[PDB]
């Protein structure tokens, strides 16, 4: 298997799991990821305040490029 | 003091990476011909890891088939081993399905036929791959209709005829066979179970066995507890479901073989048996499947 993970792939994967929204929700993370991996991003993703923000919106893009 | 790869090949960009390898494009300089160099740094490998590396190199040299990666050259230098393969440029099969947008049973049948031809070839050569999964299914090029290429013989083993043995707990959790999970002797049928898992995903875009609790996942696999739920399975032909059932048979002695699967009507009579209907929900699910896979590894890599 290919173990290469890039920021563009991580952001696009989060965006896919967020059904193409520019932010992701906690309940979407809990539905789609292992409970352990769901709590990790919930704790480390900053609040999303960009266009179309709603209560609970998490900035997976800021989270992703912080690492990759 | 012999450095044939360093002398004769030029390395370029990374094409992919494994846990303990990097794959870089290379060019045989005198010829101008491009290849993929799978490079293993050997300086800190354990004795057992050396043996596994040597095993992969032997198995790769043995396997010559249109649906299997093709070894061009193999070079040992002081602290590095190079497996030089013909370059495949089409990327992962599952990424291509999503990118090309449209997918039917007929497409899935053509795809699994090639995977089965590769598996049959391995088995005819006394090789069991043990790690059939989407990430090891590449495409030969970006040309439409490019051949599927089975890759990554890093877990493959050599068997003797039809003898079963405890070859160890190896593989990827969602694709593991009941007999491996039971710690029973196993052999060629493990690859056909994995093919059934892959075929299931090709039809609906999500895996037949899935649980965040790995203990529970393994219970479900050992119990053969998968389903064909409505609505998505309502439009899948009975023949496709029948082939999946025969691959996902818990008893490995009753499980369909690669040779038998290639004669199954949904494969051998695909043009009259497999549906031609596009399955939008399958492609949409596959997009999420690929996303979950990528994030699973990337979230662990960040941890
Ligand atoms: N012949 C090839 N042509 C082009 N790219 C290739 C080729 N072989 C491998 N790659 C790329 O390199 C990646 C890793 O190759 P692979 O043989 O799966 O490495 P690996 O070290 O065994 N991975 P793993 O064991 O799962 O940690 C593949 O997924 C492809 O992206
Ligand atoms: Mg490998």
């Amino acid at each position: 298997s290919n173990a290469t993970d890039t920021a563009e792939q991580v952001i696009a994967s989060f965006r896919i799991l967020a059904s193409d929204k520019p932010y992701i929700l906690a309940e979407e993370l809990r539905r789609e990821l292992p409970p352990d991996q769901a709590q990790y991003c919930i704790k480390r993703m900053p609040a999303y305040s960009g266009p179309g923000s709603v209560p609970g919106a998490l900035d997976y893009a800021a989270f992703s490029s912080a690492l990759y | 003091t012999c450095t044939r790869f360093t002398e004769e090949y030029q390395l370029f960009e990374e094409l992919g990476k494994g846990a303990f390898s990097v794959v870089r494009r290379c060019v045989k300089v005198l010829a101008g011909q491009e290849y993929a160099a799978k490079i293993i740094n050997t300086k800190k490998l354990s004795a057992r890891d050396h043996q596994k590396l040597e095993r992969e190199a032997r198995i790769c040299r043995l396997l010559k088939h249109p649906n299997i990666v093709r070894l061009h050259d193999s070079i040992s230098e002081e602290g590095h081993h190079y497996l030089i393969f013909d370059l495949v440029t089409g990327g992962e099969l599952f990424e291509d399905i999503v990118a090309r947008e449209y997918y039917s049973e007929a497409d899935a049948s053509h795809c699994i036929q090639q995977i089965l031809e590769a598996v049959l070839h391995c088995h005819q050569m006394g090789v069991v791959h043990r790690d059939l999964k989407p990430e090891n299914l590449l495409l030969a090029s970006k040309l439409k209709g490019a051949a599927v290429k089975l890759a990554d013989f890093g877990l493959a083993i050599e068997v003797e005829g039809e003898q079963q043995a405890w070859f160890g707990f190896a593989g990827t959790p969602g694709y593991l066979s009941p007999e491996v999970l039971r710690k029973d002797p196993y052999g060629k049928p493990v690859d056909l179970w994995a093919c059934g898992v892959i075929l299931y995903i090709l039809l609906v875009g999500y895996p037949p066995f899935w649980d965040e609790d790995q203990h529970r996942l393994y219970q479900q696999i050992k119990a053969g507890a998968y389903d064909f739920p409505s609505p998505e399975w309502d439009t899948v032909t009975p023949e496709a479901k029948d082939l999946i059932n025969k691959m996902l048979t818990i008893n490995p002695s009753k499980r369909i073989t690669a040779a038998e699967a290639l004669k199954h009507p949904w494969i051998s009579h695909r043009s009259t048996v497999a549906s031609c209907m596009h399955r939008q929900e399958t492609v949409d699910c596959l997009k999420k499947f690929n996303a979950r896979r990528k994030l699973k590894g990337a979230i662990l890599a960040a941890m």
